[PDB]
RNA sequence: AACUGGCGAUGCGGGAUGAACCGAACGUAGAGUUAAGGUGCCGGAAUACACGCUCAUCAGACACCACAAAAGGUGUUAGUU
RNA sequence: CAGUCAAGCGUUCAUAGCGACAUUGCUUUUUGAUUCUUCGAUGUCGGCUCUUCCUAUCAUACCGAAGCAGAAUUCGGUAAG
RNA sequence: UUUGCUCCACACAAUAUAGAUGGAUACGAAUAAGGCGUCCUUGUGGCGUCGCUGAACCAUAGCAGGCUAGCAACGGUGCACUUGGCGGAAAGGCCUUGGGUGCUUGCUGGCGAAUUGCAAUGUCAUUUUGCGUGGGGAUAAAUCAUUUGUAUACGACUUAGA
């Protein structure tokens, strides 16, 4: 027979599976759609998230009862030290996606970029982009041709860049390598812009502006295996509950003879990859400034 | 199968009280000649007292076309069993024999109708050979004078199942 | 049935000229040039004398007798369309609130904007196609005329300021506000 | 200017039409279309080329290009009297389809010494072609 | 017959051209099938598209994730129909799904190669005239398919560059024959002549 | 020439079937080139043979083949009726046999 | 309940699948021929040959059998007065 | 639960909305009839909890109709998001 | 940690081929229309011609293709170098300048074939791997353990550590 009282169902199905993230570092699953009329331009920054505080600010909207009077908000701080460009990436669009063609790296890779390629770095001969290195030193050798193969093919150009852990106070010593896709002008443009970048570092001013909605991507906090009462919010079983309460009662009607995907079960809650939306960017403030 | 038109003459069983009964005869559209004896006594029994018990057959022969050759028009009265009741229906063909002329009627009844050859009584063929008599338009469609058409779209049946060029459909 | 042949001959206007390719047709006159794809009718053509051009269609059915007769008239469109032109004249019904209706350029694009209709806040923007164009008919109070060569152009304009004028909410029988068409004909009329 | 339409002709079935014979005990042999008796069947007639006068499909015949002047529903002596008269079957030998019909007969009714000959001719027109071909 | 035989899939009606190619695959033939968004289908598009959604519905109610798996690639819908003329679930049906392989446009292997067409199932001659049909890529599109811009793209540069080729083949041609002239109509040529060839 | 084949190709279909029993005593075979009965009469009763290849050498040869004949013609298409000396394994469905010209008659 | 034929007690070919339907009843094999049913592919066997009718934004597709009705439609076909 | 017909109701007006006398159906959610499965046992009422599905749609989206001037309503369509 | 590892070539040895036996031989679009030539007022044009199947086209003669000679024959073709490009959809293939060498059945010759005995696929194509030879080329990391806590039931995971 049908349920009783109509109540909405417990959770979203499409935040499904709830596992944790393949990284720590979440990923651009899209980026802005390309314009090639704009310059050439970084469609995304690598930050380190510090901490909260409260702002107070003149609320102006005409209409509403606070307007032209304080308002406290709740803001968030991204500790974001200039990112480094290090390579570019070319992906030539095919009847089965993006595929990359080639990457062309940088002449000198920071040693915080290469403890990333690496797992035991203090016990390693540190042979990495060696020979890289030595395909480098000259004007095109072996990398105007990777590079005018970029421009000949790669609709979609991607440059490689890393964090600047050491100057983020925590106590990795790891960069974080990512892509940014590179989102105005030809493909040829974007690939002089990246040569232009290699090893110099972009500061997020140039990026991101003021008064800007923006999307942060992160792995959400990590909270291991939880019952199904508080990664789901269902309903607490009544105190005279044998065998537990915070539970699902029935987890599934006699047929079909299983337990369904939709039916809320206890596991992994937290540490999941995430893009939440329209952020407004309040301060970008200068580290070479008190 | 292919029909054939059979005349089948037979009378009542020669009795004592009078001998030599009238003899009556029929025009009877056929697969063969049992098919056609069964058919010259259903409709025998339908018109006349007599059965195959009482009565018996002096004379069957199939009768030809007289110039199977040559383009003619045939007015086929028919009457046929529908499901739901028993109607009279007067259709024509161009055909060069009443045997043909007779299997497509059969054919067209059983495509336009879905009546099968047990609901069909065959009441006339006439051969009807000059125009203004011929009244169905389907017909009057291809006495049309110095008629001349072409056969668009020409399809042709290959024999292997690749084929190294792409078709034309001209002809 | 299948009738074996069914033909329309269509008149040339001996100022224009008919090119027909496989089902391509280009119609030229002095107004201009107005074209035609008919790949999807399966009909043939046959030229006569640069003044009639005879139209057949061999062993169709009554569905597609009957398409042979439209697109003959869809050629007979094209041509009194590429001679004398379609003319399309709307009035503006209104009861209270008057109807403002006039031409905005939006990067090159000759929209036509109505305003306070049934006095609302919004503004009702239409596009206009291709070889359309718009005049607000002076001598007589809310008129606009629709004028061009294709009459499907001229007339699906039309049809849409019809429709985008639609009431809703309302009884449309005592609510007959709204912009209709109240002229079909030709622009060089009586010339 | 000038109005212009594609003809769009395309091998009239009619009384005269010259047809070529495709499946059956002809096969491969030239009639008449004699009458026509629907959209789908017509009689002709074959007395030079030896189909019989009958009633066919034109499924079963293949139109020719060929057509010669007859009264409708002539018979078979009237045919063949136009027939010789017109010439048809030498008009239709004169053709590349029919020169083709001919020459595929024979390349099937080549024997291994004639293959074999073909092979030695090909060859050596082979060479001379090959040979002109650089020189011009 | 041949060792792989590839066909033009543009024209032809997806069961029977299907249904043609299950065969060959099952007799041994290793076949390649190439314009796939190209490919036929008798009767509307709304009335595919129907199809397609009511094959959409079905999925396996606790884990959509074991139901049917609704490939959305012109391809693939090819490969799913003969999938389903191939008794594919036994080790022959397995080589003879082996045997095929079915692309979207042309790819590099095959755009050099002769394609070839099966006339029992291509649309002109098969399709009563005036009869609707939907092309294979409109529906994959309206079903969900996110490569129709990129492989026209690629089909118009595969196109030009073949354009090219088709000409550079007719001049020489024209020109091997303008040139063999001579050499043509010769005591050779008469004997291959009259012996047939 | 580089060409040295005697024989016609051939394509091992099936066995012997209806349509949830097969008989592994008698082949279906499709001569290449043949696509009807009256043209598959020519091979009546001429040999045929599966060659294959094993990696243990028996006598000489790593190459082992099956011998057969083919005994009557099979449906509208041109498939013919084998039967050989051992039937075919039943992994050959699809591969190749030599269908040779003899016992002639010509 | 009546007559008969069956299943029970019986496999085999067909009806996808079924105790009863269809065909046909059974020793172990071989060749040929067929029954009922089928011959696009699964699947052995004609994408056979004919004449039509049908286009369905829930087509239809083979007896038992796995459903559909009254009433309607210038859809289209044939026909009567 | 839904149809067909149409004597009447609806100021006149069968069919806006209804609709008698009759008649055709669908459904298996709020009853029987039967006794095929289960009596070497399939845990029965209701509630609580939770998921999913149907549509014969209460609300919401967009529409058509009215005895729809507006307001509010009523009758239907696509529609189970 | 006596030649560990990668690339190229070939003294061999081994396991097998969903099945070599001359060639997968490339325009596109249309089909109630096209292809190929030619002419121009270069266009939806005029003219000619073709199709009606690949029964085509290429390649095909020689000990599974031998050894030697000649003749209008400087054209075909294999190998191996070099040269200029083209090809990113899965390019991994397609053209091209030039120098050597082999053959040529384009035409005419000389010699050999046997005996596998009257057929026996009568063994000639690879897909990998192993073991060696001779010519080059570069001399890493991961895991455990310790640590960490942006993580965690345990695994797994951010991290650090000469």
């Amino acid at each position: 027979s049908h349920r009783k009282y109509e109540a909405p169902r417990h959770g979203h199905l499409g935040f499904l599976p709830r596992k944790r993230a393949a990284s720590i570092r979440a990923r651009v699953k899209a980026f802005p759609k390309d314009d090639r009329s704009k310059p050439v331009a970084l469609t995304s920054f690598l930050g380190y998230k510090a901490g909260m505080t409260t702002i107070v600010r003149d609320l102006d909207r005409p209409g509403s009862k606070f307007h032209k009077r304080e308002v406290v908000e709740a803001v968030t701080v991204v500790d974001t030290p200039p990112v480094v460009v290090v390579g570019v990436v070319g992906y030539v669009e095919t009847p089965r996606g993006l595929r990359s063609l080639t990457t062309v790296w940088a002449e000198h890779l920071s040693d915080e970029v290469k403890r990333r390629f690496y797992k035991n770095w203090y016990k390693s001969k540190k042979k990495a982009f060696t020979k890289y290195s030595a395909k480098y030193a000259q004007d095109g050798a072996g990398i105007e041709r990777e590079l005018a193969r970029i421009k000949k093919y790669a609709s979609v150009v991607r440059v490689l860049v890393h964090t600047q852990i050491r100057k983020t106070p925590l106590a990795q010593k790891k960069a974080h390598l990512a892509e940014i896709q590179l989102n105005g002008g030809s493909i040829s443009e974007k690939v002089d812009w990246a040569r232009e970048h290699f090893e110099k570092t972009v500061a997020v001013d140039s990026v991101f502006e003021q008064n800007e909605m923006i999307d942060a991507i992160a792995v959400t906090k990590g909270h291991g295996f939880e019952g199904v009462t508080h990664r789901w919010g269902t309903k607490k079983l009544p105190r005279k509950t044998h065998r537990g309460l915070r539970k699902v009662a029935c987890i599934g009607a006699w047929h079909p003879a299983h337990v369904m995907w939709s039916v809320a079960r206890a596991g992994q809650r937290g540490y999941h990859s995430r893009t939440s939306i329209n952020h407004k960017i309040y301060r970008v403030g200068k580290g070479d400034d008190e | 199968a292919h029909f054939k038109e059979y005349q089948v003459i037979g009378r009542r069983l020669p009795t004592e009280s009078v001998p030599e009964p009238k003899l009556f005869r029929m025009r009877i559209f056929a697969s063969n000649e049992v098919i056609a004896k069964s058919r010259y006594w259903y409709f025998l029994q339908k018109l006349h007292k007599v059965k195959k018990a009482s009565g018996e057959i002096v004379s069957i022969n199939q009768i030809n076309e007289a110039h199977p050759t040559k383009v003619k028009n045939f007015g086929v009265w028919v009457r046929y069993d529908s499901r739901s009741g028993t109607h009279n229906m007067y259709k024509e063909i161009r055909d060069v024999s009443r045997v043909a002329a007779v299997e497509t009627l059969y054919q067209d009844m059983a495509a336009r109708h879905r009546a099968r050859f047990r609901s069909i009584h065959i009441l006339k063929v006439a051969e009807i050979e000059k125009t203004a008599d011929v009244k169905r338009q389907y017909v009057k469609q291809f006495l049309t004078k110095d008629l001349k058409f072409p056969l668009p779209h020409r399809v042709q049946k290959s024999t292997k199942t690749f084929s190294y060029k792409r078709p034309s459909t001209f002809y | 049935m299948k009738y074996i042949q069914t033909e329309q001959q269509i008149e040339v206007p001996e100022g224009v000229t008919v090119s027909i390719k496989s089902r391509i047709v280009k119609v030229v006159g002095p107004r201009g040039t107005l074209t035609k794809n008919l790949k999807h009718i399966d009909v043939t053509f046959t030229k006569v004398n640069n003044q009639l051009i005879k139209v057949a269609v061999h062993n169709g059915g009554r569905k597609h007798v009957a398409a042979l007769r439209t697109v003959k008239s869809l050629v007979d469109n094209m041509i009194t369309g590429v001679t004398k032109g379609y003319k399309y004249k709307m009035r503006y019904v209104y009861a209270h609130f008057p109807i403002n209706v006039n031409i905005v350029e939006k990067d090159g694009a000759k929209f036509i904007e109505v305003r306070n209709f049934l006095g609302d806040k919004k503004i009702r923007n239409v596009p206009v196609r291709d070889g359309v164009t718009i005049e607000f008919s002076t001598n007589v109070k809310d008129e606009i005329v629709l004028s061009g060569n294709s009459v499907e152009d001229v007339s699906q304009n039309a049809a849409d300021l019809q429709q985008i004028c639609r009431v809703r909410n309302k009884d449309i029988r005592k609510f007959l506000d709204g912009i209709y068409v109240s002229h079909k004909g030709f622009i060089t009329e009586d010339l | 200017t000038d109005s212009i339409v594609k003809a769009s002709n395309w091998r009239l079935v009619e009384v005269g039409r010259v047809v070529l014979i495709k499946k059956g005990q002809s096969a491969g042999k030239l009639a008449a279309i004699v009458e026509i008796i629907d959209q789908k069947k017509v009689l002709i007639d074959g007395p030079k080329a030896g189909v019989p006068r009958q009633a066919i499909n034109l499924g079963q015949v293949v139109l020719t290009p060929l057509t010669f002047a007859l009264p409708r529903g002539a018979r078979t002596a009237t045919v063949s009297k136009k027939w010789a008269a017109a010439a048809v079957c030498e008009k239709w030998a004169a053709s590349s389809w029919a020169k083709k019909i001919a020459q595929r007969e024979r390349r099937a009714a080549l024997t291994d010494f004639e293959r074999f000959q073909v092979m030695v001719l090909r060859k050596q027109k082979r060479y001379t072609v090959k040979k002109a071909l650089a020189k011009a | 017959v041949e060792p792989v035989v590839v066909i033009d899939g543009k024209g032809h009606l997806v069961g029977r051209l299907a249904s043609v190619v299950a065969k060959q695959l099952l007799n041994g033939q290793k076949i390649v099938v190439v314009r796939a968004e190209e490919l036929n289908i008798s009767g509307e598009f709304f009335r595919n598209k129907l199809k397609y959604h009511d094959f959409l519905r079905k999925a396996t109610a606790f884990n959509k994730t074991r139901g049917p798996f609704h490939f959305r690639a012109p391809s693939r819908i090819f490969y799913k129909a003969l999938r389903g003329m191939v008794s594919h679930k036994t080790a022959r049906g397995k080589a003879a799904l082996e045997r095929l392989k079915v692309f979207e446009g042309i790819p590099p292997p095959y755009d050099k190669k002769k394609r070839v067409v099966v006339p029992q199932a291509l649309r002109v001659l098969r399709l009563k005239p005036g009869r609707k049909y939907t092309t294979l890529g409109k529906l994959s599109t309206s079903v969900g398919w996110k490569y129709e811009d990129v492989v026209a793209k690629l089909e118009a540069k595969r196109k030009v560059s073949s354009a090219e080729y088709y000409a550079k083949k007719r001049a020489f041609t024209k020109k091997v024959a303008s040139a063999n002239a001579t050499a043509a109509e010769s005591d050779v040529a008469k004997q291959l002549a009259a012996l047939g060839y | 020439a580089e060409s040295h084949r005697l024989y016609v190709k051939g394509k091992h279909l099936s066995y012997q079937r209806s349509k949830r029993v097969n008989n592994p005593n008698v082949s279906l075979i499709k001569i290449e080139g043949v696509a009807t009965p009256q043209d598959a009469q020519f091979y009546l009763g001429k040999r045929i043979a599966y060659v294959y290849r094993a990696s243990k050498e028996v006598r000489g040869s790593k190459i082992r083949v099956m011998w057969g004949k083919v005994t009557r013609t099979h449906g509208n298409s041109g498939v013919v009726r084998a039967t050989f000396r051992n039937n075919l394994p039943a992994k050959t469905f699809g591969a190749s046999v030599r269908i040779f010209l003899y016992p002639s008659n010509i």
